[PDB]
């Protein structure tokens, strides 16, 4: 019924610019306000912006103004999120929201808006300093083959930036037991990641088990053969 | 806005209450998916307890186990702010992590630093305390913690610890421990160097 799709998010340099785009379809302008929120990974929501389409009206937070603009096209029924002066902090999945408006409802009676009804899918920032692909090492298997039980075995993928990273086992055939964990920010600013799975001791040595890493911002695929040590 | 029961665990068909402290609204998210509105000022249902604004589930379903986001619009400036955010989570049995404990590869070596990791897999509830030891030494500083989200089938968490050091450090010592705890039960899975 009522759609809300963002676009334009992309990797961006500091100080760098971009312009987000979001289509509307079902519903009309100007009775809806528009809303940017933001949610950085791993934490909550973040108010950015909102516009009032039918009449251009604009509110941002404090931690934006002065670097972003918010602005809607009317013909195309499309709201639009410029950002200029782009600095580490700002990374985050940017969501377009929308919630019901009326002229009077907007200047006297702001703290009783309604609710934010529909939300888009979201829309990815990554400001980036640097691209570094992965490096990629076996957490080679726990238990020997004739240990008997189950053995646990598994990647780090450590030193990229930036986010993200996906995993995958055996180019996907393998997913019941794997777990991949959320990326940590090292010390050296670079993320890294562990990826493991839990596999029959048995099958060690008859079963090839191979991690698969894609770093879309490398343009970077690693393939790992994870052999037992000896 | 400040949300009072940050974390909860709660089973289906429960009462469950979290605060927030004239007018709110609640969102619900759920991983990977878009915030969904509740209501505003059904199994939900607001209140407004003195001046903190509360949300209530009478009969939580399956699908009610996300994060709740406090949400108002705040009249001078036009301004909206949000809650730190409550999760609710499941309740099942106490489980025991399977704990592993891995070596750094032979490859990483050659570059100078030794990752060592542990995991914790398949267990509940979340509060665990994990703790590094080289040698009978308490590692301190040199290790991060990681996480997964509650598996939706089983109900339960895995973790992973990490200690960094240098090679040169790595190869001056000779046994390598990780020690998990959860109330009156430990388990310290360990490696000699070289096997
Ligand atoms: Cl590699
Ligand atoms: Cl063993
Ligand atoms: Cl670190
Ligand atoms: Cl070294
Ligand atoms: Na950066
Ligand atoms: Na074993
Ligand atoms: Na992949
Ligand atoms: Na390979
Ligand atoms: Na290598
Ligand atoms: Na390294
Ligand atoms: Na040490």
């Amino acid at each position: 019924e009522v759609q809300l799709v963002e676009s334009g998010g992309g990797l961006v340099q500091p100080g760098g610019s971009l312009r987000l785009s979001c289509a509307a379809s079902g519903f009309d302008s100007g009775a809806y306000l528009r809303h940017w929120v933001r949610q950085a990974p791993g934490k909550g929501l973040e108010w950015v912006a909102s516009i009032y389409p039918s009449y251009g009206y604009t509110s941002y937070a404090d931690s934006v103004k002065g670097r972003f603009t918010i602005s809607a096209d009317t013909s195309k029924n499309t709201a639009y999120l410029q950002m200029n002066s782009l600095r580490a902090e700002d990374t985050a999945v940017y969501y377009c929201a929308r919630s019901a408006a009326s002229y009077y409802g907007y200047w006297h009676w702001y703290h009783f808006s309604p609710g934010m009804d529909y939300w888009g899918q979201g829309t990815l920032v990554t400001v980036f300093n640097q691209i570094k692909g992965p490096s990629v090492f076996p957490l080679a298997p726990s238990s020997k083959s004739t240990s008997g039980g189950t053995a646990a075995l598994g990647c780090l993928v450590k030193d990229y930036f930036p986010e993200p990273v996906t995993v995958s086992w055996n180019s996907g055939a393998l997913t019941s037991g794997v777990h991949t964990f959320p990326a940590v920010l090292q010390s050296s600013g670079l993320y890294s990641l562990s990826s493991v799975v839990t596999v029959p001791s048995s099958s060690l040595g008859t079963q090839t088990y191979i991690c698969n890493v894609n770093h879309k911002p490398s343009n970077t695929k690693v393939d790992k053969k994870v052999e037992p040590k000896s | 806005m400040t949300q009072s029961p940050s974390s909860l665990s709660a089973s289906v068909g429960d009462r469950v209450t979290i605060t927030c402290r004239s007018a709110v609204a609640w969102y619900q998210q759920k991983p990977g998916k878009a915030p969904k509105l509740l209501i505003y000022s059904s199994r939900f249902s607001g209140s407004r307890s003195g001046t903190d604004f509360t949300l209530t589930i009478s009969s939580l379903q399956p699908e009610d186990f996300a994060t709740y986001y406090c949400q108002q619009y705040v009249s001078g400036g036009w301004l909206i702010t949000f809650g730190q955010g409550t999760k609710v989570e499941i309740k099942r049995t106490v489980a025991a992590p399977s704990v592993f404990i891995f070596p750094p590869s032979d490859s990483q070596l050659k570059s100078g630093t030794a990752s060592v990791v542990c995991l914790l897999n398949n267990f509940y509830p979340r509060e665990a305390k994990v703790s590094w030891y080289v040698d009978n030494a308490l590692q301190s500083g040199n290790s991060q913690e990681s996480v997964t989200e509650q598996d939706s089938k089983d109900s339960t968490y895995s973790l992973s610890s990490t200690l960094t050091l240098s090679k040169a450090d790595y190869e001056k010592h000779k046994v390598y421990a990780c020690e998990v705890t959860q109330g009156t039960t430990s388990v310290t899975k360990s490696f000699n160097r070289g096997e």
